[PDB]
């Protein structure tokens, strides 16, 4: 009763989801694997 | 007494997402940096024994 | 108490000895132990068979022919070895089976679902690299189309598929780091299998009615060793018959022939326990799409805990639909031995379906229904 | 960025007096009173606060008490304001929290009052509120079985002061029948106690007829026509014990208690009902007060007493004045004996600064219990319960217009009454009980 | 639904306008005598009774190590006698007017005050006036005060919530005269005299650090000439002494710091976190009064605590965390201290403070808007009860006129509540809490209390 | 110590019969014996020693012996029983009487105590003899046969008792009752003496 239980019982409301700025700031961790990934690696002018 | 800047500190320290892409340029930069150090050092000890200085001396 | 005054013996107790068990439970709670003992008889075997197998090109087939006709014993050790693989994946699926008919990985035990799925996985990948081992045609073949799979993911394809062989084609580097890997993954197996055990503990086991158990329990150590050691021996007379009597019916011919990389055999099919996977993968005709059909099984696989809805008996539409699963699975697994035809590949196609409609629509769907019947 | 103008300087031109100034009104508002037609009686006094305050009273308490239902009271004190027929325990939390409003349940030995305070624009919100807390209460069964701990903890913190024990003990000796109960009981008593002996003291204890809304702070004409549908009761007046005061004496034994406490007390006659007999006993009540704590850190010496408490309670009909005085354990006598000295001084007369002195005491009392709107509408539905109208200009009348002589012949009418005795604590040394209430005849 | 017992009411937490209470809210007159004393009255009509006093802009921060603890010995000697009555004069006079003298001594602020009727306004200001002016100040007083702080003081004889703000107080402001105690040592208790007395209101009660601040019933031109008559004699002040001049000589400092004070066989164990706040002046002092009003208070008598609006009363309610816990909001000249206390006992002391920690450095964060108009309007309806009782808008007149300089009217108060939003919560946080020094101190069982390192690493968050 | 003395002080007869001997007492014969649980809370061995070194005297000590030869125990007792310590005065007792009340809020019985003085003592061998004749007497409902079914109006339980003490003592009767009924087992107890 964790999962599709929590959203047929009506406990998934606009309430209770992550705001717009706690989705940008777990958003913003994108960048950091993306430049980590290309610090490993190292394809230097390799865009294109 | 000695003391880190406000305005340095809300750009590249408040943040962790801000701080670890920071962290990956200055980390290439101080590489680069040993790297060069130590085979200028090498290359000025050694020089005239390498098989690169024995190249470019039969050019 | 003696066991109050040293710690070891402490855990040993409370775990083994004194830790209470629901009363009722049948035959089809005997799979993890039995699991467990053929980790154990795989593990002792393997490292049996390491002290006379030779890791290289040129002397792997013969290092087992010797192994076979000259270490005494070594025949048997060998057949075990071999058919154990077999024997530990049928109680392992018969497991996972065990758990898909009666919820058994639902709240509060996520986590003794998900670090099983875990566990299904490095046995698969073990058991895959294993059977490169012996250096004959099949493993050759085997491991030449599976890793040369790779060249799907874009950009980054035969750059992966070249590290994995160290080289540009499956040869001697490939081989010697497939022993190091297949001798190193089962001690991974049992710690995953011990985090796995320690898991379970925390809550206690589901029983066949599907209720709270809290009331009629029992110790395990007097009561459910006798139990264990009945279906214990079944299996040890199954693999008795296997390893004695039938010691190749299992395998493949074609491993007995050694492995020529310029010439091909007719039909490359892998040991029958990935046979359904293998089904899923050839009959999608794009290579990038079968892959990622094979990753969202496994996916729907982990998120079975969190959408799945449905237990056992007194839920009778989801126990009904458990059979339908079980045919389809059983089909895929049939069909993964055949060659590829337009009928077979229609068919396989349909049975990945159902099988993806299984998972993912009727365990939600189909239980929610049931609660709303049953409580509603 | 937000506001950034500092508070010593004053905000700029967005910070409006658009709203103009409202003329005071001419007079001193008067309560204005008047009956539902399903015959709950509703009372209200207008008020140039900004709070309204709204309490409900019913006739109750521990008088209106059974064996089975012992201690109805107190739970119902912790129990009140929760789950209800229309909204849920968390919604009603919700809608009291959101406008800052606060609301109590407090039982006397009589009645039991609930009440919201609120300001004056919430009004409409703390009456609905206040109505269908009290109306449609559930008392479910989980919600009293979790505040029975709550409830014994807090009837076992006040009787750890021996003030409250000796209370309950005279009340018991003084009176025969309704007010002899228990108000504040033993945890124990309550053990056994479930919502269904909740359910029963409420039906007992609600009518129409003894129900009464009072507001300060709120139109009369505004309040009656939108309580009209909300106070629409029904049900049957179970009998009322009544109370006759005969007097007597007791005895407490406290184990581990460092002090005694010894208690002396006399019936009012009238009770709260005869205006001037209640304005001598608070006048006899200010005359009794010995150390008064009028200025920080001042420290009055008694040769034997360690504290005094005197008190003076109006109920219907009958009253009980008194004092309480503490004391070393080996001077209890003494303490017996000092007690009966003042009273007896008492009956001998008052003079002139001592009865100017108590009289404004009484006053100033009087006056603060009803500076505020919460005791302002506490003291209406108590009054308008009690008696059938609020009379607070009338008590202030009969305390101003009061003389020694009056005051002395008080006095000497009590001391001919039997009086009431209790001690309390380790008790080593007393005088025997037959020379005890000998002394005032 | 119930049609009559449904309607005007439900949980959604809204904005509520204050504006038409203004209408009707009295008004403050302020005097200022050439002595340098301001006379301020609030007149409410229909009011009976009458608290008046003398508020002072002088306390405990004011002393010297030499004579600290000479302002709180005051209220102990100050009513024991004056030069034109005796003991039982003033007891018998006091008694006659119907009311009590009372008396608190801050750290910075200090008030005289008497709560009457409304006939007794000069009688009450000519008492006050002279206990103020001509005390006796007599050594048998002094010598009989002094033996019974001592045995108080050696019995430790102190609330426990007055004990750990006063060990906060101590380590929060080292090295400034901030984290001076109101009470003092125990040695200038023991060589205390009637000098230091003297001194001590000589150099500080003067003209210009002096509200005379009535509320109830009472006229402002007769309290004129009254405190005209009375309160004209004391002496003005100089420009070279004044409370600004002795602020800027001596400022406040805050130092990030732990103490605690363990006791072998105690059984609560209660705690105070604070952060360096704001002063009374800064503007940011009214979004720190919304935030502590969105963290809230709660003890363990009510059980409606896991309905409440606030997270931290409902995580403290429902874990069973706390027995008691309260936020504060204290503000000085010149700085000023914001944090939450609470009692606890030593098994569950750590996830308290966690749970503390988690909902201070989520305000910088995650706000919704639902709370700060819930918190908006409660502080609105707290600052309208206040305004119930004479005895608070006497404490308001002459505190609002002691530090901020002015009354603030009803108004102002409220457009400046009513601007603080979800943003200016989030930037007021991000100013105060995230990433500083704190200041944490306990008292009592305070074994299992975590270090200074673990406070400091939870005032940030690794995940954003 | 603390539990036994709180299981004591769950009879009510062990609680009543403490209340009669405060009250009819002054003096030492009226210190509580079976105190409450609380009292021993701030107690140590010091003060047990204390309490020893004030009773201990070689005049206040009794040996006494069944069953066995005088000369041979005196003989044997000689290097033994050399007590030395002061004789502490002792605390003499008067009866006084009155009248006082102990409040149970739980209590299902409600119990009434009637006593009176013994005069003389243990030392009148005629007066203890009719105190133990008077409590014989009072005895009304002693059961003789097993599963007796004596019934009376008003008395749930009747208990007599008959203390000697060093110069005085008490006689009397404890009765219970309905709660309800406690003026009628007064009336009962105080006609029965007449
Ligand atoms: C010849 C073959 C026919 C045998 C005769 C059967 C008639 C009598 C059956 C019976 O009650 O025997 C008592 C008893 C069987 O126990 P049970 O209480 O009936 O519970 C087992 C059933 O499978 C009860 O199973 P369940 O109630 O848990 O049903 C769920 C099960 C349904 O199981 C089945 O329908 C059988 C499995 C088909 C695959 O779903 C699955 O397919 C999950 C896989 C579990 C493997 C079961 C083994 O017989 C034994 O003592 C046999 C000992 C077996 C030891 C070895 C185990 C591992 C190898
Ligand atoms: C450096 C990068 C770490 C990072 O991104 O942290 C984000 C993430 C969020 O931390 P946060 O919200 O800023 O602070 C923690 C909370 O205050 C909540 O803290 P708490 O008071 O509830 O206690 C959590 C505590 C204890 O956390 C645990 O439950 C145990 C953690 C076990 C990790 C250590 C295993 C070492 C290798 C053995 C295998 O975690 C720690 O001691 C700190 C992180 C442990 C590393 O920190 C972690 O939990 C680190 C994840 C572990 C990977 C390193
Ligand atoms: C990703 C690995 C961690 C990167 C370092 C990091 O996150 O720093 C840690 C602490 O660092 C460590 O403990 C890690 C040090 C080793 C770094 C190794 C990185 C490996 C990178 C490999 C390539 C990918 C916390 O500091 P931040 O929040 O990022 O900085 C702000 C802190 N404050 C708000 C308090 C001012
Ligand atoms: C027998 C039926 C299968 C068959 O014919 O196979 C051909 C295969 C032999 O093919 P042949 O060489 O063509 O005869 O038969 C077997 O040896 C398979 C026997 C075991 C059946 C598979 C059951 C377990 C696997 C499925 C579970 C995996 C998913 C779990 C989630
Ligand atoms: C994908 C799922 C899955 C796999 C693979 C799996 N387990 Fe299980 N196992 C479970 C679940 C779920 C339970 C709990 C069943 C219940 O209590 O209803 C369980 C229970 C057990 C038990 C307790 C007894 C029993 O059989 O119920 C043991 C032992 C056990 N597992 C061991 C193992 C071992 C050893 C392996 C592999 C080498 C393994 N498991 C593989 C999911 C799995
Ligand atoms: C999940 C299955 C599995 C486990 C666990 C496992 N193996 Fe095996 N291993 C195989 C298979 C299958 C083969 C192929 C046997 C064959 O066909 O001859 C193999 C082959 C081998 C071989 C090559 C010799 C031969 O006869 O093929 C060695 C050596 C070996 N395994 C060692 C080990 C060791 C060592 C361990 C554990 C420490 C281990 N194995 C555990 C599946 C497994
Ligand atoms: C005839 O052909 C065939 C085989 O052959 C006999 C097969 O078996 C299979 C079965 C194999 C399947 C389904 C895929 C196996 C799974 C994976 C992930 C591929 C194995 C990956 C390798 C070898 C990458 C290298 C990694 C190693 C060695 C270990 C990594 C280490 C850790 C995780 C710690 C199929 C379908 C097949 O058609
Ligand atoms: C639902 O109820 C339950 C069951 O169902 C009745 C179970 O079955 C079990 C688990 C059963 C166990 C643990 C016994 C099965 C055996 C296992 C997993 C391991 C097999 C090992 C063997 C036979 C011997 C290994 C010997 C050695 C020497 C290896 C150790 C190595 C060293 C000491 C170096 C559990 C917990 C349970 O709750
Ligand atoms: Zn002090």
């Amino acid at each position: 009763p964790i999962g599709v239980w929590s959203v047929f019982q009506g406990y998934v409301t606009p309430a209770r989801l992550p705001s717009i700025q706690t989705l940008t700031r777990v958003g913003a961790w994108g960048g950091v694997v993306v430049v980590g990934g290309l610090y490993m690696v190292q394809p230097w002018d390799w865009l294109a | 007494v000695m003391r880190l800047s406000e305005a340095l500190y809300q750009t590249f320290f408040k943040r962790s997402t801000v701080y670890i892409p920071m962290l990956l340029v200055g980390a290439y930069f101080s590489n680069e940096a040993i790297d060069y150090a130590v085979d200028k050092m090498w290359t000025t000890r050694n020089k005239g024994k390498l098989f690169s200085d024995i190249i470019a001396e039969r050019t | 108490r003696m066991h109050n005054k040293i710690q070891l013996l402490s855990v040993l107790n409370t775990h083994l000895v004194a830790y209470p068990t629901p009363m009722n439970l049948n035959y089809s709670w005997n799979g993890g132990s039995l699991a467990g003992m053929m980790l154990a008889s795989q593990m002792l075997t393997g490292i049996l068979l390491a002290m006379h197998y030779v890791g290289h090109v040129d002397y792997a087939f013969a290092s087992v022919q010797h192994l076979m006709t000259d270490v005494p014993s070594g025949m048997i050790l060998r057949y075990a070895h071999a058919n154990g693989a077999s024997l530990f994946f049928i109680v392992v699926y018969l497991h996972v089976l065990r758990g898909m008919y009666y919820g058994s990985g639902a709240q509060p035990r996520e986590i003794v679902w998900i670090s099983g799925v875990v566990i299904l996985l490095v046995m698969i990948i073990t058991a895959f690299i294993g059977y490169v081992l012996p250096w004959g045609q099949m493993s050759f073949w085997g491991a030449t189309v599976i890793t040369s799979l790779a060249t799907a993911i874009p950009v980054v394809g035969k750059h992966i598929m070249y590290w994995l062989w160290g080289g540009f084609s499956v040869d001697n580097p490939t081989l010697n780091r497939f022993y190091s890997f297949h001798y190193t993954l089962p001690f991974i197996l049992a710690g995953l299998s011990v985090f796995h055990i320690a898991a379970l503990h925390q809550y206690g086991s589901t029983n066949p009615l599907g209720v709270n158990s809290q009331s009629s329990l029992i110790s395990f150590g007097s009561y459910f060793g006798a139990k264990d050691l009945v279906g214990a021996l079944f299996l040890a007379l199954v693999f008795s018959i296997l390893v004695f009597f039938y010691p190749d019916l299992l395998g493949h011919p074609d491993n007995l022939i050694p492995a020529n990389p310029y010439s091909t055999p007719q039909h490359i099919v892998p040991e029958w326990y990935f046979l359904w996977v293998y089904a899923i993968l050839r009959s999608i005709p794009n290579k990038a799409m079968g892959v990622l059909a094979i990753g969202l099984v496994f996916a729907s696989l982990f998120a079975m805990p969190f959408i799945g809805l449905g237990g056992g008996k007194f839920r009778i539409i989801t126990e009904w639909l458990y059979w339908t699963f079980l045919a389809d699975v059983l089909l895929l697994t049939w069909l993964g031995g055949n060659e590829i035809t337009p009928i077979t590949s229609f068919v396989g196609q349909c049975c990945t379906a159902y099988l993806f409609f299984y998972l993912l629509v009727c365990q939600p769907l189909v239980g929610y229904l049931e609660t709303q019947f049953a409580h509603g | 960025g937000g506001g950034r103008v500092e508070v010593p300087l004053s905000e700029k031109l967005p910070a409006v007096t658009e709203p103009p100034r409202t003329s005071t009104p001419a007079t001193k508002p008067i309560v204005q009173t008047s009956s539902l037609r399903s015959g709950v009686k509703v009372a209200s006094i207008n008020t140039v606060s900004p709070i309204s305050s709204l309490v409900l009273f019913v006739e109750g308490g521990a008088a209106a008490e059974t064996p089975a239902t012992a201690g109805a009271s107190k739970v119902l004190e912790v129990a009140a304001f929760k789950a209800t027929a229309n909204r849920s325990t968390f919604r009603l939390t919700r809608e009291l929290e959101k406008i800052g409003a606060t609301s109590f349940a407090r039982a006397g030995r009589d009645h039991v009052a609930f009440g919201v305070d609120a300001t004056r624009l919430n009004q409409l919100e703390a009456l609905e509120i206040l109505a269908d807390a009290v109306v449609n209460a559930r008392y479910t069964y989980w919600e009293v079985r979790d505040s029975l701990d709550a409830v014994k903890e807090q009837l076992a913190a006040q009787l750890r002061n021996p003030l409250t024990a000796v209370n309950e003990v005279l009340h018991r000796t003084a009176f025969e029948g309704g007010l002899g109960h228990s108000l504040v009981v033993d945890p124990s008593v309550v053990d056994g106690f479930t919502n269904e002996t909740l359910k029963e003291y409420v039906h007992s204890i609600m009518a129409p007829s003894r129900v009464v809304l009072a507001a300060s702070g709120v139109d009369h004409a505004e309040l009656t026509a939108l309580a009209t549908p909300l106070l629409n009761l029904h049900g049957n007046a179970h009998p009322a014990p009544q109370s006759r005061y005969v007097g007597g004496a007791m005895n407490i034994i406290a184990p581990t208690s460092s002090l005694t406490y010894v208690g002396l007390a006399f019936e009012a006659k009238g009770g709260a009902g005869d205006i001037k007999s209640s304005a001598a006993a608070s006048v006899v009540k200010a005359l009794l007060d010995e150390a008064r704590p009028t200025m920080p850190y001042q420290r009055k010496e008694h040769e034997v007493f360690t504290s005094v408490n005197p008190f003076a309670f109006a109920y219907k009909g009958t009253g009980l004045v008194g004092v309480v005085a503490s004391g070393a354990p080996g001077k209890a006598g003494k303490v017996v004996d000092a007690l009966t000295a003042k009273v007896q001084s008492l009956a001998k007369g008052v003079t002139d600064v001592q009865l100017a002195t108590a009289k404004n005491m009484a006053l100033g009392e009087l006056r603060a219990s009803v500076a505020t709107a919460p005791g302002l509408a506490a003291a209406v539905g108590s009054s308008v319960l009690a008696t059938g109208k609020f009379s607070a200009n009338e008590v202030a009348a009969a305390l101003s217009g009061l003389t020694a002589a009056d005051v002395t012949s008080y006095v000497n009418a009590m001391i001919k009454t039997a009086p009431t005795f209790v001690t309390y604590g380790n008790l080593s040394s007393l005088p025997r009980v037959d020379s005890i209430a000998k002394r005032f005849a | 639904d119930a049609n009559p017992f449904l309607r005007f009411s439900n949980p959604r937490p809204s904005p509520i306008d204050h504006t038409p209470l203004l209408s009707t809210l009295p008004e403050t007159r302020i005097t200022t005598l050439p002595n340098g004393l301001r006379v301020a009255t609030e007149a409410i009509p229909f009011a009976e009774t009458t608290t008046l006093g003398i508020w002072i802009n002088s306390g405990s921060r004011f002393e010297t190590d030499a004579n600290n603890g000479v302002a709180h010995f005051l209220e102990h000697i100050l009513f024991k006698g004056t030069k034109n009555r005796s003991v039982k004069e003033l007891e018998v006079e006091v008694e006659n007017m119907g009311g009590q003298l009372n008396a608190y001594t801050g750290r910075e602020q200090t008030c005289y005050y008497a709560k009457v009727m409304g006939k007794d306004v000069g009688k009450a200001v000519n008492i006050l006036s002279d206990i103020l002016l001509n005390s006796n100040l007599d050594a048998r007083a002094i010598d009989k005060e002094r033996d019974v702080i001592l045995r108080e003081m050696e019995e430790v004889n102190k609330q426990t919530s007055e004990l750990v703000f006063d060990h906060l107080h101590a380590t929060a402001f080292q090295y400034s005269p901030l984290g001076r105690t109101i009470l003092g040592p125990v040695e200038n208790i023991k060589s205390i005299n009637r000098d230091q007395l003297v001194e001590y209101m000589k150099t500080h009660y003067r003209g210009p650090r002096m509200v005379l601040a009535a509320a109830g019933a009472v006229n402002h031109d007769e309290l004129v000439k009254l405190a005209s008559d009375a309160f004209g004699s004391v002496p003005d002040e100089d420009a070279a002494t004044s409370v600004r001049s002795l602020l800027v000589k001596e400022p406040s400092r805050f130092t990030g710091s732990y103490v605690h004070d363990r006791f072998p066989d105690a059984s609560e164990c209660c705690m105070a976190v604070a952060f360096k706040g704001a002063s009374w002046t800064d503007p940011d002092s009214i979004p720190l009064m919304v935030m502590q009003t969105m963290l809230g208070g709660w003890d363990k008598n009510s059980t409606v605590g896991k309905h409440s609006s606030s997270a931290l009363v409902q995580t403290v309610a429902t874990e069973g965390l706390a027995d008691a816990f309260m936020a504060f909001n204290t503000n000085y000249h010149d700085t000023g201290l914001f944090g939450v206390y609470g009692v606890t006992d030593r098994d569950r002391s750590e996830d308290f403070a966690y749970a503390i920690m988690s909902n201070l450095t989520r305000m910088c964060f995650e706000v919704r808007d639902a709370d700060v108009a819930r918190a908006k309007n409660q502080l609105k309806a707290s600052l309208m009860f206040f305004q119930d009782s004479t005895h608070h808008v006497a404490e308001s007149i002459g505190r609002e006129l002691l530090v901020y300089g002015r009354r603030i009217p009803k108004a102002e108060m409220f457009a400046r509540i009513d601007a603080v939003d979800a943003n200016a919560i989030r930037a007021v946080a991000d100013r105060f809490i995230y990433d500083q020094d704190m200041a944490v101190a306990s008292a009592g069982d305070v074994q299992f209390v975590p270090d200074y390192n673990w406070f400091r690493r939870r005032s940030y968050w690794l995940r954003y």
